[PDB]
């Protein structure tokens, strides 16, 4: 983990969280998120952009750029690039989140890649660049919210030429000013904390340090979807968990996610 | 090209070729690498896909970086001879494996020490004339064998199973879960996967104990 | 003209004669044989010297290796509890200078020296597998110490041979040629360092330029005449 | 065997040299004994940092082999136990190959050995003995053993050899064979005929080296 | 002052860790070595060729495999796994200019993570050079006899290959050598494994499309025009393959030797140069500074030799005895596995 | 001190353990199984140049002897 | 430790980097002798263009100047493309004048932020 | 019921009595008689500021007080710190300054207190007494040349912290006082370190005896019997401190209790992290202060 | 307890039996190779001794002179390894001196001792700094006159020093001591390995048969 706590502080926090009426250090309920701020459309150079600020100062910036590619040779039509400030590009946390996010936003898994198709030969490759300025816990859910916001305010160039390469084979030409809004359904990634027999949504830094385990659950089209990953939020207090906890977590996300999406899909 | 390796001429281009439930059986061996503290050989053959991977445990050895009441564990997967995987994907499995064995390895017995576990994906043949999900249970089997062969204390024999892109590792006779992995697959198929994987977990655990004892 | 020797050559002196081994000569711990390991001129002291002959090899070198009873010029570079960290020569292993050893020493009493100061110091102890120790005042000194800070002036790099000749050889004209032009003080270190100070900077600079030129040519004759051109050029302005 | 060498050409190094055989020119520098990095430290002996730079391009795995073979020669030459927990940097900058570097590295290796030895002598580092290295080659049509072959001779060679011997007693007694690097097709009879003729030309080289060393160093010393 | 003192003795495993040199001398006084072998006893060798190659089953050739040849070798406690892959590049007496080589990448696992060690980097070069020096692979043996794929009647594709007779291609051989369970000098094991692997290498047939639509690509300058030459996409045959043409007369096999002086103060109750064969264990790798490495051909030709005398003097007798054993070892390795 | 926990309460522990314990109650090599875990063998070439497999037994015998030789051997040393 | 993230680029990025560090360092309460203002000046033919963008930099040589405080002393003089020796002095003169304006804007915004904080805190 | 609060914004990266002020390089005075202090530098008669802040004149001593900067240790400060590392015969503890403070083995009260003879063994075994991550009370005993602090815990008042939770605010919001340990309603006790490090714990017997066992002064063990209300009280008190800090208003023992009782309006505690409640709470604290005048 | 593997249940925390009309209480204590793990079954929780190693299960019990019977349950290796026997406070180790400076003597742990002898050897490499390093302070060299101790006359580079662990220290260095009769330099050669074998004639003196030279060291009592 990140935060450093003494054995006494950890014991107090654990007992408080492992209690049957689970007591959070900030007084939250096991499903309440902390307030966040989101800015969008501030990078005119890009097709889409977002900036999310957490309550603990955690900040993430997402940029969306497009490129015309031949979908017959370019298998992956959506590439996620993660850059955590203070970490090497080949760091364990960076590559893991990068690999994870790319699976969350695959072309034929949790994204309508039909909206990226231009012609019978060419399609729009989407580059999702993530920049984590600051973070005090696992930023996977933080990045997810930013990518969501960014992809819902993205505008792509509009095609002019015909859409049948096979015969006439016209060179892809686009309109000089008009841009079509990218209609797509970005998935969300929720992260949970397992302290004893309790499950917490949006784990704080101190909470994650004493947690026994954790869950990474994706969400798309109003239902639970892969990737689903159990994750050790820390490495000193990791323990095995009963299967009912896993089923509890999936159930917990399944009922509180639409509330999050509703507050996130605001016009 | 590279000043540390001999990669040959740059104008050269790699050779590209053209065109003109099922039961699973595995083989187990431990302690054949004198270079390290513990090692294991896990080979599995089924349908149109066979896998031969090697695990190697180095530790407990000295840690420069920090003081520690308990031990520290690192897991690295390496690509083998022919089959190749994305570095990201190998890192992701490594992280998933770290979480599992941080629940099994008795870290309290190794203060200021490091246990570095290497898993070599030596030979992974795809004979179908995310594939990484089917290799995960075999990795856990190899690491468990290697750790036990090394003499590293384990709470319980950690094993796993795979069913329709879903991987779940069990301990304590399958009562509890030390790791859950799911890619692709279908909807509302959790209960079926848990049962199928627990069957593989039980079979792998029996063969592992049989290997650690008789051999 | 001298009798040059090379490593792996037979040692002239016979084992029947007691010989004290100096620089260049090596006694093999395994085969007990005495053999030369450096390249240069072999010097053997005459017999009758208390029944002990001293044999060594004068070889060219510029990398100093600490030996006991050597006067050296160090630069303070560090603070450690119980002593100064001092460097004899760039990239070389540091030497230690205890707070205890100073001209009016007291355990309570402490040195006023500040990192970056030049010290005229004697190396009392030089263990091969241990950090060098430098002391300003020596028991051998017996209540007389020239050791301590050097103020201002200019320091000069010089090969060990040139420095050794400047310190032990009285026939070396360098000091004399510099005395017939101006009067200044000089500290000489066996670690190949020479400290020069005058009343005016132009004279110290002139001395600096002469010592380097004379060190470069190594022609004993040249310096008195070589010095003359150096003094003249400064007044050129 | 008309080699030419100069000693003490570099200012900011404890010792240096420039050895030239034919078209092969190598300049070498030696600093030591000095403070070593923690990973270099040897509790009882001297640590050697050996670097070889090519005439063209950057250092590759090729030069890594030149560093390794040069290490096998210099290591037993130096009285390392005189400098415990200490470092000696040895750098060789090959200025001119004198051979097709895409095919051979024979002359460059021999010239590096001779230059490194000379640089160690200049630096005043404890040496157990002396050393000389020569390149040798064999031609299939000729059947000859040519000592110090040219680049053109190497192109038509069947085998290439690097021989470096350890000399004592005024360069008359071969203490040992520090390095023999034989590559190509050759038989046992050719090997010993090579070693017999090779030892002769090596002994001649030491004598020439001893001359060069005394000619350069003696003016520095006093009588 | 005449006195008697008694030594304290440490278990052989302990002694080997405490003082490798002493552990060596103790064993040598009883005619054995720290690896429990005698002075001139070699490690046995067990191999398996072409087990990882696509063509390993002639009846069922793998489709998703690019390994042309392979060799799994274990000698004593050290394991070596070699696999040969290939590439193709367009091209535009007994002299060295007429011979090619393989490009090996040897990786040694020792429980560390980071850049390539000096061991791994040097092992690759010596393998590459000795293949070129011993003249195993002539450039002519890598020339691609490219065929042509046309569209025959009834809508089918057929490939016509020439034989015994414009663009020209050449094969390029690569090698990955993984060394497991290292216990000493491992070059000799890498070479012998590479030799066994090269004798199993099958070169895939290569062809081009009869009339690929892709022609020249026009690139314009500042007024003048130019045309980049049409690049033909060379394709390898899925099944058909030809064996690698190796000069079997030149294939040498590796062995190493060491020379030690018996220390009188290390004998156990119950001058001389010692020849030791096939160095293993830390004790031998660390304390023996006079060593000999030989690549000897069964014809008795020697591809390369290395004499490193840093310890005991290498006498002509030691050299001759080493050359003899290298031949005997080579004769064994070459004929054993009928490759 | 220990009066607090009952023999009867502990007895129940033995029961539940027996319940828990009671409830709980070939190898072939496809590819690399044959060569990787190969037992260490040694060879000794004779005067004729023929390879001779050192006895698996031979290695053990030398080891026993070597162990004997050092232990008996170690004890006596006189310095003058 | 000074970490910088360039989110968008459009000419004169070096000058903007200088101004960003100077402001951030002051915010950290880290002592410094004076402001360092950065500016870029292009030279299209004879004409000198203050504060050039990406299009102008691609079409002419530019000079990047770091000016200490209100002084004429340069901390950074950066010329990467060809400039006639006769035009260089005049280009420097334009840049220094422009950098002084950047200093004033930085100083203005800083006193504004300061004043509000003082008002609210006290 | 609301799952989360998200605040959105488009087209923009971010939202957007007289006291003397000065910026670096600005001329403060030209009187050479002045003694230049921190935040300044001089050349002959001219004195220029070395930081952005307000000009301060105490007697003849001209200095510029910075607006921003880390906690600066003064001798005698009551600070709360975390052990960063343990070496030799000293403890290095994170206070929140430019450098770690030192805590020599000599200063701390060893187990058995005065009666136990000084022990060679303890220096080796100190980690057991204290280790990396532990929190503690400490007083800035002395200062080093650079400004670093030497700490001591030679008192019953000082020592290892337990039975509570940690939180921190900017050091500027906590000033020096007669005492920094305070008892509050709800049976909890606050430890307001001058460095900004705050410790909220269950009120112990010592905390009561302050305004009215020596072997276990370094035990990590939290009190076995800590009620939920004490725990739910801690959560409530902690949030309000963060709320005061969010307003950039310095904490007071009075302000804390006042906010704690005023926050009782809101049923659920987890409702003290929201900005609106903090903004309204901050204004409530301030208006009362204005009324007090 | 025929076989032991990691995760296999051994015994409950407590046991009892009936002998001679009296109930004997067996208090099982988790020893080396075991650990008390709380499991769930039938709804009721249960703590049982679980083997954490692979090998033969062994038990020990003891009362010493300085109804409930205390039994120690442990698991030993079945079939060398420096893993399960990592150096802890109080353990005696064999280490080699790597460096000397006036302040302290530095050695790297090579092997560990056991009670009635036998030894445990670290398989790590001394070439890659893979071995656990330690420090012998000047005041921990000997028992008498710990104030005036010259390091150069106690140890030498390359010496094999038998020492006892004082504390784990930091991650970098262990803290050892040689302030006993059976502690100190055990194996050494003259001139830092450049000479012949030296044996411990005197507790403070080392003598070599061929060298004819004596070098002082803080040797273990012969």
């Amino acid at each position: 983990g990140h935060m450093s706590l003494s054995v006494a502080e950890k014991s107090y926090l654990y007992d408080s969280l492992a209690s049957t009426p689970s007591i959070r250090p900030d007084g939250r309920l096991p499903h309440q998120f902390r307030p966040i701020e989101i800015f969008t459309d501030f990078l005119p150079s890009s097709n889409g952009s977002s900036r999310i600020i957490a309550s603990d100062g955690s900040e993430c910036i997402v940029s969306i750029k497009s490129k015309v590619v031949d979908h017959h040779v370019e298998n992956e039509l959506l590439q996620v690039d993660v850059d955590i400030a203070g970490q090497r590009d080949d760091a364990l946390v960076v590559e893991t989140i990068t690999s994870l996010l790319n699976k969350v936003l695959k072309s034929g898994s949790g994204v309508d890649s039909s909206k990226l198709q231009l012609t019978k030969k060419y399609s729009f490759k989407i580059f999702v660049d993530v920049l984590v300025i600051s973070s005090h816990s696992h930023p996977i859910s933080l990045i997810s919210f930013a990518i969501y916001s960014a992809l819902n305010s993205t505008y792509l160039p509009k095609l002019i030429s015909a859409f049948d390469d096979l015969e006439v084979e016209e060179l892809p030409t686009f309109h000089d000013y008009d841009m079509v809004k990218l209609d797509i359904n970005p998935p969300l990634v929720f992260i949970l904390a397992v302290v004893g027999n309790n499950m917490l949504l949006d784990p704080a830094a101190n909470e994650s340090e004493v947690a026994n385990n954790g869950l990474i659950i994706s969400w798309s089209n109003g239902k639970i979807t892969s990737p689903i990953r159990s994750v050790a939020l820390n490495d000193s207090n990791v323990k095995s968990f009963k299967p009912h906890l896993l089923k509890q977590g999936l159930a917990m996300v399944e009922k509180y996610a639409p509330d999050v999406v509703r507050s996130l899909e605001n016009l | 090209q590279d000043r540390r390796r001999l990669l040959g001429p740059a104008a050269a281009k790699p050779m590209a070729f053209s065109n003109t439930e099922s039961e699973q059986e595995l083989s187990l061996h431990t302690g054949f690498i004198e270079n390290c503290n513990g090692s294991a050989l896990v080979e599995a053959r089924s349908l149109g896909h066979q896998t031969s991977l090697i695990s190697a445990v180095y530790g407990p050895r000295s840690i420069r970086g920090s003081f520690t009441s308990q031990g520290t564990i690192s897991i690295q997967l390496k690509n083998g001879l022919l089959e190749k995987y994305n570095t990201n994907e190998l890192k992701e499995v490594s992280s998933f494996l770290m979480g599992i064995f941080n629940s099994v390895v008795n870290l309290s017995r190794y203060p200021k020490s490091g246990i570095d576990i290497f898993v070599y994906l030596t030979y992974d043949k795809d004979l179908t004339n995310s594939q990484i999900s089917s290799l995960i249970p075999h990795c856990i089997t190899s690491i468990t064998l290697a750790l036990a062969d090394a003499g590293i204390e384990l709470v319980d024999m950690a094993g796993a199973g795979e069913a329709n892109g879903t991987v779940v590792s069990f301990i304590k006779n399958g009562e509890e879960i030390v790791g859950f992995w799911k890619d692709d697959g279908d909807d509302e198929d959790l209960l079926e996967c848990l049962d199928r994987c627990k069957e593989q977990y039980n079979r792998y655990r029996d063969l592992m104990i049989s290997c650690l004892m008789n051999q | 003209m001298s009798t040059f020797i090379f490593p792996g050559d037979s040692f002239p002196v016979d084992p029947t004669t007691p010989v004290k081994l100096g620089p260049g000569i090596y006694c093999d711990p395994n085969t007990q044989e005495i053999r030369p390991v450096n390249t240069g001129v072999l010097h053997v002291s005459a017999k009758g010297k208390s029944g002990v002959q001293t044999a060594y090899i004068d070889y060219s070198s510029k990398r100093y290796i600490p030996s006991v009873n050597d006067f050296v010029i160090g630069v303070i570079i560090g603070t450690f509890s119980d002593s100064y960290k001092v460097s004899l020569q760039n990239f070389s292993s540091s030497v230690s200078l205890s707070y205890m050893a100073f001209p009016n020493a007291s355990k309570k009493n402490r040195p006023t020296l500040q990192v970056g100061d030049l010290v005229y110091a004697r190396v009392c102890t030089a263990e091969k597998e241990l950090e060098a120790e430098i002391e300003c005042f020596d028991s051998t000194t017996g209540r007389d110490a020239g050791f301590g800070i050097l103020e201002d002036g200019m320091i000069i790099d010089v090969n060990l041979n040139f420095a050794r000749q400047l310190l032990f050889n009285n026939d070396f004209p360098l000091l004399k040629v510099l005395a017939a032009h101006t009067k200044f003080e000089v500290a000489i270190g066996l670690n190949g360092k020479i400290w020069v100070k005058c009343e005016e900077l132009s004279n110290t600079l002139a001395c600096y330029r002469t010592i380097m030129e004379c060190c470069q040519k190594n022609d004993t004759a040249a310096f008195k005449d070589i010095a003359k051109r150096q003094f003249k050029e400064i007044l050129t302005v | 065997m008309s080699v030419q060498a100069e000693i003490g050409i570099l200012d900011h190094v404890d010792g240096s040299s420039e050895f030239v055989s034919q078209d092969t020119k190598v300049i070498c520098s030696v600093t030591g004994p000095i403070e070593p990095k923690a990973r270099q430290e040897l509790p009882t002996q001297l640590a050697l940092e050996i670097i070889v730079r090519p005439a063209k391009g950057v250092a590759t795995t090729r030069e890594k082999v030149l560093e390794d073979k040069l290490r096998a020669v210099l290591t037993p030459l130096i009285t390392r136990h005189c400098y415990p927990r200490q470092l000696c940097q040895i750098t060789c900058q090959i200025l001119e190959s004198g051979e097709d570097e895409a095919e051979f590295s024979l002359r460059e290796l021999s010239c590096c050995i001779n230059a490194a030895f000379l640089a160690l002598v200049d630096a005043g580092i404890a040496l157990n003995s002396m050393c000389a290295s020569i390149p040798i080659a064999i031609i299939k049509d000729t059947s000859d053993i040519i000592v110090d072959p040219t680049a053109e001779q190497l192109k038509i060679s069947l085998s290439v050899h690097t021989l470096a011997l350890e000399f004592v007693n005024g360069g008359k007694v071969v203490k040992n064979v520090l390095l023999l690097d034989s590559n190509g097709d050759f038989n046992e009879d050719q090997l010993f005929s090579l070693l017999e003729l090779g030892e002769q030309k090596c002994q001649e080289l030491v004598t020439n080296i001893r001359r060069i060393i005394q000619d350069n160093i003696s003016p520095r010393l006093v009588v | 002052e005449t006195i008697e003192i008694h030594p304290i003795t440490f278990p052989p495993e302990v002694l080997a860790r405490i003082s490798p040199e002493l552990s060596l001398q103790r064993h040598l006084s009883l005619g054995i070595r720290p690896c429990l072998r005698k002075y001139e006893e070699f490690r046995d060798v067990a191999i398996e060729n072409n087990t990882l190659s696509r063509y390993a089953d002639a009846g069922n050739i793998d489709t998703k495999n690019n390994i042309l040849g392979s060799n799994v070798l274990k000698s004593g406690k050290t394991i070596v796994i070699t696999s040969i892959t290939g590439g193709i590049i367009e091209e535009t007496e007994d002299i060295i200019a007429n011979y090619a080589s393989v490009y090996p990448v040897v990786e040694v696992e020792r429980g560390r993570v980071g850049a390539c060690t000096d061991e791994e980097m040097t092992i690759s070069q010596k393998l590459h050079d000795s293949i070129l020096h011993s003249r195993i692979l002539p450039k002519k043996a890598l020339k691609v006899k490219a065929g042509v794929r046309s569209a025959n009647e009834d809508g089918t594709f057929s490939v016509l290959y020439p034989d015994e007779l414009k663009r020209k291609w050449s094969y390029v051989l690569y090698a990955k050598i993984v060394v497991l369970s290292r216990t000493g000098p491992v070059f000799d094991l890498c070479w012998n494994s590479l030799m066994y692997a090269l004798q199993s290498v099958k070169l895939p047939r290569a062809f081009i499309d009869e009339r690929a639509s892709d022609l020249r690509m026009t690139i314009r300058t500042r007024g003048r025009s130019a045309t980049i030459r049409e690049t033909y996409e060379i394709i390898c045959d899925q099944t058909k393959s030809v064996p690698l043409m190796i000069n079997a007369k030149n294939i040498a096999f590796a062995s190493n030797y060491g020379i030690v002086e018996l220390d009188p103060e290390c004998q156990l109750q119950n001058l001389n140069t010692v020849l030791i064969a096939d160095l293993d264990t830390e004790a031998e790798e660390t304390s023996i500074h006079s060593t000999i490495s030989i690549l000897a051909a069964p014809s008795g030709n020697y591809k390369q030799l290395t004499l490193m005398g840093g310890g005991a003097k290498i006498t002509p007798e030691m050299i001759k005895r080493s050359l003899l054993l290298s031949r005997v070892r080579a004769d064994d390795l070459s004929t054993r596995f009928n490759i | 001190l220990l009066e607090t926990i009952s023999v009867p309460q502990i007895r129940d522990v033995m029961e539940r353990f027996s319940v828990l314990c009671n409830s709980n109650i070939t190898n072939s090599s496809i590819l690399l199984g044959k060569i990787l875990p190969r037992e260490e063998h040694d060879i000794a070439y004779s005067k004729d140049g023929l390879p001779n497999k050192v006895k698996t037994e031979d290695i053990r015998i030398r080891a026993q002897n070597f162990k004997s030789a050092l232990a008996n051997l170690e004890d006596i040393i006189f310095e003058i | 430790d000074i970490e910088i993230h360039v989110l968008e680029q459009d000419g004169g990025i070096m000058g903007s980097l200088i101004n960003g560090i100077t402001l951030a360092l002051i915010d950290a309460g880290i002592s410094m002798f004076d402001y360092i203002s950065g500016i870029s000046v292009g030279l299209y033919d004879t004409t000198p263009l203050l504060d050039t963008n990406s299009l102008e930099e691609n079409a002419m040589s530019t000079v990047t100047l770091g000016v200490v405080g209100k002084s004429e002393k340069l901390s950074l003089l950066l010329v990467e493309d060809k400039i006639p020796l006769d035009r260089l002095e005049n280009v420097l003169a334009i840049g220094i004048a422009g950098a002084h304006r950047v200093r004033d804007l930085m100083d203005e915004e800083l006193r504004k932020h300061a004043q509000k904080r003082v008002s609210n805190a006290s | 019921s609301e799952v989360i609060t998200i605040t959105k914004r488009n087209g923009a990266f971010q939202n957007s009595s007289d006291s003397q002020i000065v910026t670096p390089g600005e001329l403060v005075t030209d009187d050479p008689i002045w003694m230049r202090g921190h935040g300044t530098y001089f050349l002959d008669n001219m004195t220029y500021s070395s930081v952005a802040g307000t000009v301060s004149r105490v007697n003849r001593l001209l200095s510029v007080i910075p607006l921003k900067g880390r906690y600066a240790p003064e001798t005698g400060d009551h600070v709360v710190g975390r052990i960063a590392e343990v070496g030799n015969k000293r403890w290095k503890v994170d206070i929140g300054g430019k450098q770690h403070a030192v805590l020599m083995l000599g200063s701390v009260n060893l187990p058995g207190g005065i009666l136990r003879r000084k022990s060679e063994s303890d220096e080796l075994q100190m980690r057991s007494f204290l280790k990396e991550g532990d929190l503690l009370n400490a007083e800035v005993q002395s200062l080093f040349q650079d400004g670093s602090a030497s700490l001591h815990t030679r008192s019953l008042k000082y020592g290892k912290l337990r039975n509570g939770m940690f939180c921190q605010v900017p050091s500027s919001l906590i000033v020096r006082a007669k005492n920094h340990t305070h008892n509050l309603p709800g049976n909890i006790t606050v430890v307001l370190g001058v460095n900004g490090y705050i410790w909220l714990r269950k009120t112990s017997q010592m905390d009561l005896a302050r305004d009215t066992s020596s072997w276990q002064i370094y035990s990590d063990e939290n009190d076995p019997s800590i009620s939920n209300n004490i725990r739910q009280a801690i959560c409530r008190y902690a949030n309000v401190i963060k709320a005061l800090a969010f307003c950039e208003i310095g904490i007071t023992q009075q302000r804390i209790v006042s906010a704690y009782e005023a926050s009782m309006v809101y049923s659920n505690v987890g409702e003290l992290i929201e900005k609106n409640v903090m903004e309204s709470i901050g204004s409530d604290i301030l208006t009362a202060e204005k009324m007090r005048g | 307890p025929e076989i032991a593997y990691p995760g296999k249940l051994i015994c409950p925390q407590y046991g009892t039996e009936n002998k001679d009309g009296e109930d004997i209480i067996f208090n099982y204590v988790p020893g080396p190779g075991t650990k008390l793990i709380q499991y769930e079954h039938n709804g009721r929780t249960l703590e049982a001794i679980t083997a954490t190693l692979v090998g033969t299960v062994r038990c020990e019990e003891e009362k010493k002179t300085d109804t409930v019977k205390n039994i120690l349950v442990s698991v030993l290796p079945g079939t060398n390894d420096f893993a399960n026997n990592l150096p802890k406070e109080g353990d005696i180790v064999l280490t080699r001196v790597t460096r000397l400076s006036l302040q302290r003597a530095n050695v790297e742990i090579l092997a560990v001792e056991d009670k009635p002898a036998t030894f445990s050897v670290s398989q790590a490499s001394s070439d890659l700094g893979e071995t656990f390093r330690g420090i012998i302070r000047s005041q921990d060299v000997r028992s008498t006159d710990r104030d005036r101790v010259k390091v150069i006359e106690c140890f030498k580079p390359g010496d094999i020093v038998r020492a006892q662990v004082l504390s784990l220290g930091d991650g970098t260095n262990y803290y050892l001591t040689t302030a006993r009769n059976d502690l100190g330099v055990v194996f050494a050669r003259a001139a830092n390995g450049a000479g012949g074998l030296m044996y411990a004639t005197d507790w403070q003196m080392m003598t070599s048969p061929v060298t004819g030279a004596t070098e002082k060291r803080k040797c273990a009592k012969p």
